[PDB]
């Protein structure tokens, strides 16, 4: 990376002022004689006291144990921007009175209790309790800052050769949290760096701009690709997660002090919008945060099998040839992937009239093969007259302008480009609409998509970026908006695919650029990373964090995107990226070719292994994805999510938690010998699942490995769903039986949950086609029930095996089914390793039952 | 009537374990018409051009390998015959 290229804080004015404020006795104070407790809200004015500006505060208890803070100017000359279409809801509201009060000092209960807030007025403070505990300040640093828009760098000012006119002037805002007894944050995605937030105090604090940074390096907190704007903090007694609601560029800045962390937000525009979210346990927040958000978006389970990509793929002859080689090397894919290269000069929605001239036939044999294809839609348009698209898009108006009301001109891909204004929700439904199958000709049901460069990327712009004083709807500045550009692109190219299947379909994007609340528009990935084993490794913290703020559904480019990777670090990353949510293998034009058999047997058979596994995991990811989609539960885990009071698990990066039930430590360093597994948990045993051996928590566990290893283990008291039939890609497994793994706890119990509906549609929402089944063993018995009785599907897949660790040899097994007399099973037994294994149980998945070892 | 043994002699089993759609033989013999053993084989005849093997997985898969369409026999997938 050019770091020259990129502002520091210091280089950024607003950030320049905002952080030479430094802790001490804050102006700001509030009127309590203007105190007004309405409806919703309480409404009270604070004042600076040596400028005497004007600001109301909005404060709001919220049902579900939260806090929504407001700050906006009393008489602002125009108005200031407020996030739009990233609460998925009007948050409903709880009733706020004055329980305390004195002449400095209101205390506030929400609701009944226990929860209370303590407003101070001078100099203006907030304190969130539960009961006579803090939880939480505000403004305790008095670094409270809102620059009010005075009459039209500070105001007009440049970096590099890029002017911006600023013609609002000095506008920025920036608030203090103070986190009594938290050591460890978490959370403001993205950046390549460890899972446990930095102290910025003697560096630079944590940026959050969407921004295409061109090789970018490690453990720094550059902005990288996406921003969402949430800090988690954990200790062993408490989870509390702060909300900054602002799509203008931000810093953060953290700093730790009788345990404590104090968090910094400083915004170049908009309001301060800020939501406190009390737990008090992780999963609280969670459910805190998935209410104002939304949810992850249930993939299509084409989307969780294996992706095959690469810039580019030559021709469609290249991808039948792709195609074929999955099958004769006998390795699982779904996907095979056309880059920028696919497109006429990189005129989006269009084929090159050479390499690609017949797509509906290339789909077509694609579908035959019962595989998908996902075609590269970047949100910038060539400047051309004879491109439709950007002619239909400069004849209604719907580009983004400059102030001189031209459409702004930028340079990417195709030369010289146009920007659409996505922020209009006119736009968004004209590219919406292009997604038909009429508009983009040779597309076919099973044409998925990708909008990459959504920042937007602009390679003549500042920081490779759209100018802050471009001009968007409403009038509002680019500088407004910036960091939810990409969303609104990935939000309607997925509607797009939603549409133009009659409402029926449910769609599959990939993001690069993302906001708070892109979960319910597809996946992410993180961007352009290299082949190296430091790449690799820091996948895991990266995807670990975009995991405790909703995005589910993350993934890093297998193999690396520049450079080439060695065999051995390619089939590590091949094992490392099939126990991760989004499972794509991607590369730089100017790689060589790694399509997975190129590669000499040893390492080929490895790299098979790890497919199959995740092949066979394929209906567990699937129940983690529908349990991510209801509750707001991520799917891939750092072990203090599992284990919140086990300190040492709290800077853990080199390991990770699917659900409750797999702990993964994949090798990440070339030529090693074996891993050092920290198994957590007292009185907790776990499986390994290629040995079957026990072994008890809390340890330290040396685990000697070969190429072959992927150190997995099941956790006691849990189920996991497998389809060991492995064939050539999801759609052709979907009906197939199911196994069912029980790794028995130490009291002789597990369970755990199976989803299942068609793969791809709405049905399952819409006619309650699906199936939620629980699992469930204790004493000696094992029975299946429904964990939703409104879900029902005609399918007929039937569990044809049950394999259980940690059991002893029975004298006989029985099957009761509903419908059924009772039923004689055989089983196998090996005493060695405990295992047990029963034959055939022939039950269909719909259908209660109970299996008894006797 | 005498039950079924394994091309490996990897145990034994009865006549209506042969095709049951569970996999009982450890190389896959008991399994040759179904998708039921991960290393099994399934038979083309292909009259009118060449006699070919597929892997058990390639049955019922949805997808036509033979030419003469009888790896897919309950799929879903009407496979035409193609030999020609
Ligand atoms: N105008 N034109 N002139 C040019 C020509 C070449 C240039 N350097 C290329 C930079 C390499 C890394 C690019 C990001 N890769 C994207 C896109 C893509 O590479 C394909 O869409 C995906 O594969 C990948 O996944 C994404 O992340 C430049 N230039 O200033 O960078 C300007
Ligand atoms: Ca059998
Ligand atoms: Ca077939």
């Amino acid at each position: 990376v050019d770091r020259s290229n990129f502002k520091t804080c210091d280089e950024s004015s607003f950030c320049k002022r905002q952080r030479s404020i430094r802790p001490g006795l804050s102006p700001y104070r509030a009127l309590l004689d203007t105190l007004q407790l309405g409806p919703d809200a309480l409404t009270v004015h604070l004042i600076h006291e040596v400028t005497k500006v004007l600001l109301v505060l909005e404060l709001q208890g919220l049902q579900k144990d939260m806090t929504r803070i407001r700050i906006d100017e009393l008489e602002p000359r125009r108005p200031r921007y407020r996030v739009p279409d990233v609460l998925v809801a009007d948050p409903p509201t709880a009733r706020l009175s004055v329980s305390g009060r004195d002449d400095n000092s209101v205390e506030l209960t929400v609701a009944e209790g226990p929860y209370k807030i303590i407003l101070t007025a001078q100099p203006f403070r907030l304190d969130l309790l539960e009961d006579r505990s803090l939880l939480l300040s505000v403004n305790a640093r008095g670094l409270m800052a809102f620059e009010h828009q005075r009459a039209p760098g500070a105001w007009e000012e440049t970096f590099k050769t890029h002017s911006d006119s600023k013609p609002y002037g000095p506008t920025s805002v920036g608030l203090d949290f103070s986190l009594p007894g938290m050591e460890h944050v978490y959370g403001i995605p993205e950046h390549a760096d460890s899972l446990r937030l930095k102290v910025t105090e003697g560096g630079e604090p944590y940026r959050l701009y969407n921004l295409d940074v061109f090789q970018y390096e490690l453990n720094n907190p550059m902005a990288l690709y996406g921003s969402v704007p949430v800090l988690l903090a954990h200790s062993f007694h408490r989870d509390l997660g702060i909300f900054w609601l602002n799509a203008a560029e931000t810093w953060v800045d953290i700093s730790s002090n009788t345990p404590q962390t104090d968090i910094r937000w400083m915004s170049e525009s908009g309001i301060i919008d800020v939501f406190l979210m009390l737990g008090p346990s992780v999963f609280d927040v969670f459910r805190q945060y998935a209410s104002l958000t939304g949810t992850q978006a249930l993939p299509p389970l084409f989307s969780l099998g294996y992706h095959q990509s690469r810039w580019n793929y030559r021709d469609e002859a290249d991808v039948l040839e792709v195609d074929q080689g999955f099958d004769d090397h006998n390795m699982p894919c779904d996907v095979i992937w056309l880059d920028i290269e696919h497109a006429d000069g990189k005129r989006y929605f269009t084929w090159d009239p050479t390499r690609f001239p017949q797509p509906l036939n290339m789909l077509e044999h694609l579908a035959s093969k019962r595989r998908k294809l996902v075609a590269i839609v970047d949100p910038h348009i060539k400047v051309d007259s004879g491109y439709r698209v950007h002619e239909e898009l400069r004849n209604h108006g719907l580009y983004v302008k400059t102030r001189d009301g031209s459409d702004y001109e930028g340079w990417c891909w195709p030369g010289s480009a146009s920007y659409p204004d996505f922020t209009n929700p006119r736009m968004r439904a004209w590219w919406s609409n292009m997604f038909s199958f009429d508009n983009y000709e040779g597309s076919a049901p099973n044409l998925y998509v990708w909008n990459d460069m959504n920042e937007p990327s602009v390679f003549n712009g500042p920081e490779v970026t759209m100018l802050k004083d471009a001009v968007h709807y409403g009038g509002w500045e680019h500088r407004d908006i910036h960091n939810i550009y990409g969303l609104y692109v990935h939000m309607a190219t997925a509607d797009g695919l939603i549409q133009r299947s009659g409402g029926i379909e449910r769609p599959f994007v990939l993001s690069r650029a993302f906001f708070s609340g892109s979960q319910r528009f597809g996946a992410v990935w993180t961007g352009d990373n290299t082949a190296e084993w430091d790449h690799l490794k820091i996948s895991i913290p990266m995807c670990l964090s975009l995991a405790l703020v909703g995005l589910s559904f993350c993934g890093a480019d297998v193999g690396g995107f520049f450079k080439n990777p060695e065999p051995e670090l390619l089939v590590r990353w091949y094992q490392m990226g099939a126990y991760q949510p989004f499972f794509r293998a991607h590369a730089h034009l100017d790689t060589g070719r790694r399509e997975p058999w190129l590669l000499a047997s040893q390492y080929q058979d490895a790299i098979r292994d790890a497919l199959f596994q995740r092949y066979s995991l394929l209906p567990f990811w699937y129940t983690l994805f529908y349990q991510a989609h209801k509750e707001g539960f991520p799917v891939m885990r750092p072990l203090w999510v599992q284990y919140p009071e086990d300190m040492s698990t709290f800077s853990i990066e080199d390991q990770f938690m699917l659900g409750d039930a797999l702990l993964i430590h994949p090798v990440s360093d070339a030529g090693a010998h074996g891993v050092q597994v920290y198994l957590p948990g007292q009185e907790e045993v776990w499986y390994d699942i290629q040995s079957y051996q026990k072994h008890h928590g809390p340890q330290t566990l040396y685990l000697p490995v070969t190429l072959s290893s992927i150190p997995v283990f099941q956790r006691g008291g849990t189920i996991v769903p497998r389809w060991m039939r492995v064939r050539r890609s999801s759609d052709c497994m979907k009906d197939d039986p199911i196994t069912l793994f029980v790794a028995l706890s130490p009291q002789g119990t597990a369970q755990g949950e199976l989803f299942l509906d068609d793969g791809h549609t709405f049905n399952y929402q819409t006619r309650h086609e699906f199936l939620l089944r629980r699992f469930s063993f204790s004493g000696s018995t094992l029975v299946s029930s429904s964990a939703d009785p409104k879900g029902h599907l005609e399918t007929p897949i039937w569990i044809e095996r049950v394999v259980i660790m940690g059991a002893g040899k029975p004298a006989a097994v029985v099957l009761q089914t509903k419908g059924s007399p009772e039923s004689r099973l055989s089983f196998q037994h090996d005493p060695e390793t405990s295992v047990l294994i029963l034959r055939k149980p022939g039950v269909s998945v719909a259908s209660d039952w109970s299996i008894h070892l006797r | 009537s005498k039950p079924f043994t394994c091309l490996d002699g990897t145990a034994t089993i009865p006549f209506d374990q042969v095709n049951d759609d569970y996999c009982d033989c450890k190389d896959g013999s008991d399994e040759p018409g179904t998708a039921a053993c991960p290393n099994g084989s399934f038979h083309c005849t292909n009259t009118g051009y060449k006699p070919l093997y597929i892997l058990s997985s390639r049955v019922n898969d949805g997808v036509c390998d033979c030419c003469d369409g009888t790896d897919e026999y309950n799929s879903g997938t009407v496979c035409e015959n193609t030999c020609r």
